[PDB]
RNA sequence: GUAACGGGGCUAAACCAUGCACCGAAGCUGCGGCAGCGACGCUUAUGCGUUGUUGGGUAGGGGAGCGUUCUGUAAGCCUGCGAAGGUGUGCUGUGAGGCAUGCUGGAGGUAUCAGAAGUGCGAAUGCUGACAUAAGUAACGAUAAAGCGGGUGAAAAGCCC
RNA sequence: CCCGGCGAGGGGAGUGAAAAAGAACCUGAAACCGUGUACGUACAAGCAGUGGGAGCACGCUUAGGCGUGUGACUGCGUACC
């Protein structure tokens, strides 16, 4: 049963979510748990409050026993920019976008 | 279009465009090349070619046997509902009858048939004797029509 | 046991049972037509035309649907000169089954 | 009903051995070449490899004509510097004469990717003898 | 009469893009791009059509020399052999018995060998 | 000095084709408590090879 | 950088002379096809077995058409048994296109013949918006400077003691 | 109701004809970014296609030496205004 938690709005960029979440594809929803635990990127505490949320939602919400369960599928899409500006040398103004994620965690037992 | 004369930025220099109406047709907000104003678009039409068409209308109304003359068609009083009677009594519908001086009753009545249409004969014209699956028209009025036509 | 023969404009290794795509053929879509002239046939012994078309050798056929290929696109487009035009062809074919090769 | 193509993986090949001693090197590269490129068969696939495998010998005795023993060119550069070394023809049979064949016949194959495996099919030596007895080389000339 | 615009211009850009599949990169992807591609993939076609007779004739040409020559005579005199054959017309591209019956070859040579002789 | 054209989507991608990070692999379990923890590092709790050291 | 035969290589695979094969173009021929402009024979609100012939093209002239909005035809016609639009596919047209139909969508769309045009875009350093690139690079704003204990807290180098 | 910071966001439940309407809400194209699968790709040199073309993969019909995708190898080939 398939059974998945997503963050969407997440304030990181995409590009570094995904970093972290090509550590945990696939695995064993134990071994992707201790993976994040031990990956200082702030991403990774973004992905890992996903994967948690998510195995909750197993357990909670269908056939659960986390004992089976992996992170059979992970993506994470690319959010809306804010948009800012950034005063610069000379009157010159800069851009600057200000990026966010939307990440989603599939976890199952198959 | 409601701005102002000013030039948006110099000519030369700052990388952009030429630029030199906030209103350029080019421009978004404001502009329209050839903005249209009100006309007149009547046709002239000669008198010959008027008269000349309606004739070659009728004509044609008559080989269709479309055009109906009756002596007398018109109604008692003003109300729909006895000329809608008329009309399927004659097996019509869809009708122009044009009457020689109208009456105002087949006036009145009519009115809310919408497949129908009467006027008098001086009235008559050149679509609505197209527009309609069959035109009636009184000897009262085709004596009219032809002194009309000449 | 092949045979070759001129039918397009041009020419075809054929066997029976074989079908062919040649070009258009007025021939009804079920008739049979006989090529009369054909350029070389052969088993394990065989006959070049000592001269074009071998002696009495003959070919049957069954013309057997008439069709048209597969559009193909012509594209003209000069470099810099305002000028290109595309166009659309298909071409005509008959496709004959060959029931003949009469040694 | 489309014309025939060799296929890569039905293609047959076969072993030769060739005697370079007396002969005109080029006049030889010639033959090699064409036969070490299949143009002698169904090659009718030119983006088929279908050449045979030819085994060359006795390469340091290779012939040539004209003065061209002394004289013939042979450059090539190094891409360094200003690396341009030159070597005369004996020069070049009198350390590793293998090479002169070789350079040979490789000029005359085609191009790029594919004339550039047709010509690992040629293996050459300077000597008379050769250790591919296993590939049971069958002799022949020009 | 203000006119929409639009529908009828993204049929266009479809049209080409859809034409411009498996095209590298922009060229199957941007339509600015996609169409110079198109429009190329077009002109080559119609060169190449060309082209194709010309290469499949040299492929023939090619190897009934290869079969010719192997049966000790040249392309040159096998051909000029057909050609005074008590007449003898016959396909350069038919010739292709020459990998698919190699003994109706030598017949062919042995009658184009003998109206040279 | 800034770039001719634009690069493709394609060398971005081999650009980074050394981005990956490497997940860890190399943690154990305290002999004495629960406790997962780095190799040659403290646990959580406050233990080091069974023996709770540090207090806190 | 060989670099003054395209290269390999050639003593002919060079020059000269005679000869006969062959290769070779979108030329010429063959088979099928379309059209413009003429004119036979079959036969005229004529198109044809047709038939001779022509069919590179910027500027420019001429001819014939597609499609878009809106008026009428239409109180008709199609449509919640699924309109417009979006996305596939199939067949068709010389093309601009047309028609069908799966998916999506969920209220409008209109044949035909005519009528009118804010009718067709890749470029004007065009206008607006959206989104890429460089790049997870530069930088994070005076080189007066930090260290540790306790705290709160989901989290504390940066707050509080 | 559950995960979470009495968050952000999310999973159920439920309303509803529909949440393939959940408030950034009708339709929801394009550039641009991803996950998944077939095929290709680490001796290969250029407007990236086009002509020929193996192989693999998937559909064929009871084969028939076909359709679709991919595209080793190979001839030709310097974008548009």
């Amino acid at each position: 049963m398939e059974t998945i938690a997503k963050h969407r709005h997440a304030r990181s960029s995409a590009q570094k979510v995904r970093l972290v979440a090509d550590l945990i594809r696939g695995k064993k929803v134990s071994q992707a748990l201790d993976i994040l635990t031990y990956t200082n990127k702030k991403a990774a505490v973004l992905v890992k409050k996903v994967l948690e949320s998510a195995i909750a939602n197993a357990e909670h919400n269908d056939g659960a026993d986390i004992d089976d369960l992996k992170v059979t599928k992970i993506f994470v899409d690319e959010g809306p920019s804010m948009k800012r500006i950034m005063p610069r040398a000379k009157g010159r103004a800069d851009r600057i976008l200000k990026r966010t994620s939307h990440i989603t965690v599939v976890v199952s037992d198959r | 279009v409601t701005g102002s004369g000013k030039k948006p930025w110099r000519q030369k220099g700052t990388g952009r465009a030429r630029s030199g109406s906030i209103k350029s047709p080019i421009w978004r907000s404001g502009g329209v090349t050839f903005a249209a104003r009100p006309q007149d678009h009547s046709q002239k039409v000669n008198k010959k070619m008027y008269r000349g068409a309606l004739k070659s209308i009728l004509s044609e109304l008559v080989r269709q046997d479309r055009l109906i003359v009756v002596e007398k068609f018109s109604v008692e009083a003003p109300k729909t509902k006895l000329l809608a009677q008329k009309l399927k009594d004659m097996a019509l519908e869809d009708v122009l009858i044009i009457t020689g001086e109208l009456d105002e009753n087949l006036f009145l009545a009519a009115r809310n048939l919408h497949k129908v249409d009467v006027r008098d004969a001086t009235g008559i014209d050149p679509v609505s004797l197209i527009a309609f699956d069959k035109v009636v028209m009184t000897a009262d009025a085709v004596k009219q029509v032809e002194e009309m036509l000449a | 046991m092949y045979a070759v023969f001129q039918s397009g404009g041009k020419q075809h290794r054929v066997s029976e049972g074989q079908t062919v795509r040649l070009e258009k053929l007025d021939i009804a879509t079920g008739e049979t037509v006989e090529f009369a002239e054909v350029l070389m046939i052969a088993n394990g012994e065989e006959v070049k035309i000592g001269v074009p078309f071998v002696d009495g050798g003959v070919i049957k056929a069954e013309v057997v649907a008439h069709g048209r290929g597969e559009k193909v696109k012509i594209v003209k487009f000069r470099r810099r000169k305002h000028y290109r035009k595309q166009q659309g062809h298909r071409q005509w074919f008959t496709d004959v089954k060959i029931t003949g090769i009469s040694a | 009903m489309k014309t025939f193509t060799a296929k890569p993986e039905t293609v047959k090949r076969d072993w030769y051995v060739v005697d370079a001693t007396g002969k005109t090197l080029g006049r030889l590269a010639t033959e090699l070449a064409r036969r070490l490129r299949g143009k002698h068969k169904a090659e009718y696939t030119p983006h088929v490899d279908t050449g045979d495998y030819i085994i060359v010998l006795n390469a340091d005795k290779v012939a040539v004509t004209g003065n061209k023993r002394t004289d013939k060119v042979y450059y090539h550069h190094t891409g360094h510097i200003g690396g341009i070394k030159q070597a005369t023809f004996e020069e070049m049979i009198a350390r590793r004469p293998e090479r002169v064949i070789e350079i040979a016949v490789k000029g005359m194959l085609p191009k790029g990717p594919l004339g550039r495996a047709m010509f690992r099919k040629l293996k050459v030596y300077a000597g008379n003898e050769h250790n591919h007895a296993a590939q049971q080389p069958q002799v022949l000339d020009i | 009469a203000r006119v929409k615009r639009g529908v009828i211009a993204r049929a266009r850009h479809k049209k080409i893009l859809k034409q411009a599949k498996g095209y590298y990169g922009a060229r199957s992807r941007v339509y600015r791009v996609a169409f110079q591609a198109v429009i190329k993939a077009g002109q080559y076609a119609y060169r190449d059509r060309r082209q194709r007779k010309r290469q499949f004739r040299q492929l023939w040409i090619a190897r009934i020399n290869a079969a010719a020559r192997q049966n000790g005579i040249s392309y040159s005199k096998f051909i000029n052999g057909l050609k005074k054959a008590s007449v003898e017309i016959d396909r350069k591209i038919l010739a292709d018995i020459a990998v698919f019956d190699k003994v109706a070859f030598t017949a062919l040579v042995e009658k184009a060998k003998a109206a040279l002789a | 000095a800034v770039q001719q054209n634009k690069p493709t989507r394609s060398k971005r991608g081999m650009r980074r084709s050394h981005d990956a990070l490497t997940a860890v692999t190399s943690l154990s379990v305290d002999k004495t408590s629960g406790e997962k923890h780095l190799r040659h590092h403290i646990t959580a709790d406050g233990y080091y090879r069974g023996r709770k050291v540090i207090a806190k």
